[PDB]
Order: structure tokens, then C-alpha cells, then sequence
């Protein structure tokens, strides 16, 4: 509904390859009352 | 004044709570516009008298 909701969570982890087999919720971080019809996304590159 | 303008043609309706600023020709018939109005392609955007 014209709202971008971005929810973030940080966890100290030590497992190497797969996703940890544990459970933890996700608290909301930012609400974005802005309306766009985005259908694709890309991740920036780093050096 | 002709600064008050609106879109009359569109493919379908609109979802709630959004703004469309698509300034493109609309296909008003079986004739494909292909970037040229010609026939069966009227500009959906026009002003008011």
C-alpha cells in the first residue's frame, strides 16, 4: 500500500556454510510511506 | 488555462493510492502504435476547457 517496510536484525554467528538452524524474530526498523511499483532489484558492487 | 490536464485513455483501472505519470501513447484500436499515433492511437493526456 505505497509503503516500503524495511526490517533488520543482527546476530553474532559462527557457522560457516549454511544458515544456522535456530529461530529468532525480526523487529521492524523503518517504515517508508512512499509509493513506487518496483519489480526488480540489484545489489551494489564493492572493491 | 490548459495547465490542468488529465489522462482519458488507459489499459485498465488503477490500484488505490498511487500516481501514474506514464506519458505514452495509448493503443485505441487493433492498429499497433509503434511510437506513431497515425490511426487508433490517441494521446490519453489532454487538458480542460
Amino acid at each position: 500500500d505505497g509503503y516500503f517496510k524495511i526490517y533488520s536484525k543482527h546476530t553474532p554467528i559462527n557457522l560457516v556454510r549454511g544458515l544456522p538452524q535456530g529461530f529468532s524474530a525480526l523487529e521492524p526498523l523503518v517504515d517508508l510511506p512512499i509509493g513506487i511499483n518496483i519489480t526488480r532489484f540489484q545489489t551494489l558492487h564493492i572493491s | 488555462n490548459y495547465n490542468y490536464l488529465y489522462r482519458l485513455f488507459r489499459k485498465s483501472n488503477l490500484k488505490p493510492f498511487e500516481r501514474d505519470i506514464s506519458t505514452e501513447i495509448y493503443q485505441a484500436g487493433s492498429t499497433p502504435c509503434n511510437g506513431v499515433k497515425g490511426f487508433n492511437c490517441y494521446f490519453p493526456l489532454q487538458s480542460y476547457g
